[PDB]
């Protein structure tokens, strides 16, 4: 089996900028090698065959070349739908081995989240159980800080989150925070609250409600 | 876009194989023959409306020998990759029996510009009444041949184009047959 | 009389170390001309490659040569700094594209050549074959007792013979019947009316 | 023209068969080969095998024959069966076209993508509870309210907003495994506060393991 290391793992660069993804081979591959671009819904669109073969709907921006065992994708002119992740591909002898990606990310201006926050459904309350859901709309960067304060008191536990990916239009990340109790653990207290920590914040936001 | 004129070159180490010719719209005006340094009209009618100095085409040879030197320095000696090719086998006009017809053999999408093809008429190779045209240049940049073997359909007559191809481990042979004419569209 | 003239390939510029069944080396050049509304614009495309890759490219919408992998960049720096070079590439619009164009206007555009159309059954679907024509701006239609049927057509696409002639086929997808009269119908600018191919069961 | 499309069964039972078929379009399976590919979650690519034009079927030695993928030509479409499913075997499978009979000629055009996950736990509906925009002035004019889906098995899930109109300012988030082993998400929309007693705002969730499809309004509590 021929092993396939990709060398950016995570590069994030800024709109109109060039980035290169770099692909090494353990054996030789005599040039068969293909990029592949995967937008977050799962489509797989071929972008580059047989080393430096461009594919017909492809820009020019893009652009394959080799060194020895190098391979490199080349990115000019980045633009707003050139941003997910991009895996390269060996298929000059069975097993066609995959690399290990390369997730890129467009960076923007910071952005503040608005933070909402909502009670528990009553169809939910009468189940048994209770979630709180605190969301954080539109903010970059990906690094936000969401804490639970119930009655004033920090709750470690029963907090899972969510993060959503960079949107195609505005290229801002959305957070959605779940606290979960029980419907006993839940009427016995009163202010729920939710606190944003963000770097487009200049001290942290923090919306709450009484049960009322 | 309504049409485009392309003067494609190209040349090839360390086979030292040079191609100078003319496209319109994917089809080829003429080209320039290496060997006896003459333009080749792919019509002949075209040369007599028409006429270009084949001289010129070698000077411009010259500078792609040239070129490919560089840039074959420029990136340690990093070679092509053998770009299978793609081959289909169809006919001229739809066959009908005992009326005279040509069998075309398309290879498409491949490089290097190097390629063996061969007729078989019933498993023999066919030795005259062959033509064939230059490397046509693709849009991906690759490239696109076109073989052409004139014949008379029978019954009792199987044609194979075999083509050669360095992305290729075996021969890859095309098989035609009266019988199963459309078959492969 | 009317003479092509070429365009000269530009040297590339000497900037590079060294290294090393047998490994093969291609260089590519494609000086091509892109024309719209007829003569009206003309988009000059001074294109360099190596292997499948380009490397350095002249556009007449810009005006200067710029890389199209960062190797062309040596490239497209030598050859911009030269004043006389660039004019010539700029005016290559008119020096080479406009003048190759009237040169073969006469046999390449203005090329008419007469399908010739066939209606047969195979595989029990119906095939309408159109042979040997040029240009390739074709329209085929199957009318189905006078009445065209836009459902069940599968073309092949333009098929290129290589010979200045193209052919297609059109297949129905219908059954046969009885009685039932099928037609083909090509439009095509080498003819003065609609051609019309009838078949009846 | 030229389309790929997977479809096979969301919950397969481990130590048993899971079959997925490539139904293929705008091209003959007499020409071109397809291969198949899986993308565990979160992790990266595997090739599994491929069945060439020809019929020449070439597998990953890997699996450990636990694979048999076929052909049908003349239905156009690609078969693939896994045996002796265990948990890992969870991920998305994938088609691809490919010319001819030779490893050499590159694959192109790639399937949509079909999940399939072993695990012996059994398929659960999704509860769908109600996320109101509540709130007090809400900003200086925005609004959000969204749809809560819960204690649900397994993945995925789909959710449209007003039946597909309303979809600018729309986030659905990735699912969470909770606690008990189930999974849980929301989908939140944006919409301005003045129009929250003019327009109706309706989550439609589609849960195809459990055939489970609720359709309910977020109507504002204030
Ligand atoms: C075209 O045919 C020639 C002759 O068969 C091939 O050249 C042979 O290549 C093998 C290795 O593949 C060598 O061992 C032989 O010594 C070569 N023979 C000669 C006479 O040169 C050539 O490879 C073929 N070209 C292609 C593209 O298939
Ligand atoms: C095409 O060129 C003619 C001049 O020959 C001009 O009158 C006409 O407006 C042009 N059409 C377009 C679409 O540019």
């Amino acid at each position: 089996d021929i092993q396939m290391t990709q060398s950016p793992s995570s590069l994030s660069a800024s709109l109109g900028q060039r980035v290169s993804l770099t692909c090494r081979a353990s054996q030789e591959i005599s040039g068969y090698l293909t990029w592949l671009q995967q937008k977050p819904d799962g489509t797989i669109k071929r972008l580059v065959y047989a080393a430096s073969t461009l594919d017909s709907g492809v820009p020019k921006r893009f652009s394959g070349s080799r060194s020895g065992s190098d391979y490199s994708l080349t990115i000019s002119s980045l633009e707003s739908e050139d941003f997910a992740d991009y895996y390269c591909l060996q298929y000059t002898n069975y097993p066609l081995t995959f690399g290990a990606g390369t997730k890129l990310e467009l960076k923007r201006t910071v952005a503040a989240p608005s933070v909402f926050i909502f009670p528990p459904s009553d169809e939910q309350l009468k189940s048994g159980t209770a979630s709180v859901v605190c969301l954080l709309n539109n903010f970059y960067p990906r690094e936000a800080k969401v804490q639970w304060k119930v009655d004033n008191a920090l709750q470690s536990g029963n907090s899972q989150e969510s993060v959503t990916e960079q949107d195609s239009k505005d290229s801002t990340y959305s957070l959605s925070s779940t606290l979960t109790l029980s419907k006993a653990d839940y009427e016995k207290h009163k202010v729920y609250a939710c606190e944003v920590t963000h770097q487009g914040l200049s001290s942290p936001v923090t919306k709450s409600f009484n049960r009322g | 876009e309504e049409h485009v004129i392309i003067q494609a070159e190209f040349y090839l180490n360390p086979d030292q194989s040079g191609e100078f010719m003319f496209d319109f719209d994917g089809d080829e005006i003429f080209h320039v023959d290496m060997a006896k340094k003459e333009t080749v009209w792919r019509l002949e009618e075209f040369g007599r409306f028409a006429s270009f100095e084949a001289q010129g085409a070698l000077a411009n040879i010259a500078v792609d020998k040239a070129n490919l030197e560089i840039m074959t320095k420029r990136s340690n000696y990093t070679p092509i990759t053998n770009v299978p090719p793609e081959v289909t086998v169809l006919t001229n006009s739809p066959v009908e029996l005992r009326e005279p017809n040509v069998l075309i053999c398309f290879i498409d999408k491949f490089t290097p510009p190097v390629v063996n093809v061969t007729w078989l008429r019933n498993g023999k190779p066919v030795t005259t009444g062959v033509s064939e045209t230059v490397f046509l240049p693709r849009e991906d940049h690759l490239f696109r041949k076109f073989h052409y073997l004139p014949f008379l359909p029978s019954t009792e007559d199987v044609y194979d184009c075999r083509v050669e191809h360095w992305g290729l481990d075996e021969p890859l042979l095309k098989h035609w047959e009266f019988d199963t004419s459309g078959e492969n569209l | 009389a009317p003479k092509y003239v070429k365009q000269n390939t530009l040297k590339l510029a000497t900037s590079g170390g060294s290294g090393s069944t047998r490994p093969r080396f291609l260089e590519q050049v494609k000086h091509e001309c892109h024309f719209f509304n007829g003569t009206e614009r003309v988009r000059f495309l001074d294109r360099y490659f190596y292997h499948q890759e380009e490397y350095v490219r002249f556009d007449s919408d810009v005006g200067e040569y710029r890389a199209v992998t960062e190797l062309g960049r040596p490239d497209a720096e030598y050859w911009n700094s030269q004043k006389d070079l660039l004019e010539q590439k700029r005016a290559a619009v008119d020096t080479y594209c406009r003048h190759n164009y009237g040169v073969g206007e006469s046999f390449t555009v203005q090329r008419r050549v007469y399908p010739e159309v066939t209606v047969y059954p195979a595989k029990n679907l119906l095939v309408c074959s159109v042979n040997g024509f040029y240009p390739g701006s074709i329209e085929v239609r199957w009318f189905r007792n006078g009445q065209e049927e836009k459902t069940g057509v599968v073309s092949t696409g333009l098929i290129q013979n290589g010979d200045w002639t193209f052919q297609t086929l059109v297949m129905l997808e219908t059954v046969p019947r009885s009685g039932e009269v099928y037609t083909c119908q090509v439009e095509h600018p080498s003819l003065t009316s609609p051609l019309t191919v009838e078949w009846r069961a | 023209q030229v389309q790929l499309k997977e479809s096979g069964p969301g919950l397969v039972a481990p130590s048993q068969s899971l079959s997925i078929t490539c139904t293929v379009s705008g091209f003959s399976l007499t020409s071109y080969g397809v291969h198949w590919v899986r993308q565990p979650p979160g992790k990266g690519l595997e090739w599994l095998g491929v069945i060439w034009a020809g019929g020449s079927i070439n597998y990953n030695s890997a699996l450990m024959s636990r694979l048999s993928i076929s052909k049908d030509n003349f239905k156009s479409q690609v078969f693939l069966k896994m045996s002796s499913l265990q948990t890992d075997d969870t991920a998305m499978y994938y088609c691809a076209r490919a010319y001819g009979d030779y490893v050499h000629y590159a694959m192109d055009y790639w399937g949509q993508g079909t999940s399939v996950t072993a695990s012996s736990a059994s398929t659960k509906g999704p509860s769908v509870f109600p996320l109101a925009p509540s709130s007090k002035s809400t900003s200086g004019g925005t609004a959000a309210l969204g749809c809560l889906v819960k204690d649900y098995f397994p993945e995925p899930v789909t959710v449209s907003w007003n039946s597909g109109a309303l979809t600018s300012g729309v986030h659905t988030f990735p699912a969470v495994l909770q606690s008990s082993g189930l999974y849980s998400l929301s989908s939140v929309v944006t919409v301005p506060s003045s129009s929250l007693g003019t327009q109706t705002y309706i989550c439609n969730v589609n849960h195809k393991p459990s055939n489970t499809k609720v359709d309910k309004k977020v109507e504002p509590k204030s």
